[PDB]
């Protein structure tokens, strides 16, 4: 869901979904590859998702394994 | 304490100009000191402030009306469309202006000027006025332009470190974002080295 | 400019500060294996 509207909000309130901003669909069909999510794309984290996502990441976008870019 | 100098020129010889000094302490409603002059001969005369009151009832003019035509008159207040003609009868020693209205005129002021004995002391005071006062103007018209081409360098330097400011800002702002990435890459690569460590211990 | 820089330091010195907490706790954590 790319507006967060009642839906989402509603969504949002269960942990139970995890929300992708759209442009993870674009960016997968520009590349043709299922990529995983990333920090910025998603609004919302699962407590698996978001347990997944600590060890890799960190509590902002910045990620400790992989590099960062401009 | 001001005084004003006009030309003037009187109907009864149009040929040759005259000059009358006017001069006042505060305004022309308190009175003031008109002298008249041709180079060869003076006449002075004084107005009170009784005497343009009278001159303004007999006019049944308001007072302020009164003395703005009469600035307008003599300190050579001359407006978009105004003429003042000027007589001066030196038989009778009677010098009086009107305000010529196209075919109209209407008399505005009048008065009896005695003949000074000493015209040269007039004529030189005069001279004099007018060398301080031109010498006056020279000096502060010079102290201005001194001072107007200082600030207009000084301007000019400003614009040129503010131009410079401007530019370098880019520049600080690039070379800030290149220093914090160099320091994330490294800081990348020691928890990376420290990962690998603890994954082989 | 000084807003600016000031705000963009605060901002790298807080993600360094984060860093640095990781690092810490990995290296803590790295002693007991």
């Amino acid at each position: 869901a790319g507006s967060e509207n009642i839906r989402v909000k509603n969504i949002i309130l269960s942990n139970k979904h995890d929300v992708v901003k759209p442009a993870w669909l674009l960016e997968c069909f520009k590349t043709k590859s299922f990529v995983p999510w990333q920090p910025r794309f998603m609004i919302h984290m699962c407590p698996s998702t978001k347990e997944h996502f600590a060890r890799e990441y960190d509590c902002y976008g910045d990620s400790y394994f992989i590099d960062t870019d401009l | 304490m001001e005084r004003k100098i006009s030309r003037i020129h009187l109907v009864s010889e149009p040929s040759i100009t005259h000059f009358l000094q006017v001069s006042w302490e505060k305004t022309l409603e308190s009175g003031f000191v008109i002298t008249l002059t041709d180079g060869h001969s003076a006449w002075t005369g004084t107005v009170s402030e009784s005497e343009i009151s009278q001159e303004a009832d007999d006019m049944a003019m308001e007072k302020g009306k009164y003395v703005g035509e009469l600035r307008k008159a003599l300190l050579s207040g001359a407006g978009p469309a105004d003429v003042y003609t000027f007589n001066f009868s030196k038989e009778s020693c009677y010098f009086f202006f009107e305000k010529n209205l196209k075919d109209v005129s209407f008399r505005l002021g009048s008065f009896n000027l005695e003949k000074v004995e000493n015209p040269a002391e007039v004529i030189r005071e005069l001279i004099c006025y007018c060398l301080d006062t031109i010498a006056e103007n020279q000096a502060k018209n010079e102290h201005l332009q001194k001072e107007n081409e200082r600030l207009l360098r000084d301007w000019n330097d400003v614009q040129g470190r503010f131009e410079k400011c401007v530019s370098a800002k880019e520049a600080l702002e690039t070379d800030l974002y290149k220093r914090f990435i160099l320091v994330l890459n490294e800081k990348k690569t020691k928890i990376r080295s420290l990962h690998n460590k603890l994954l082989n211990a």
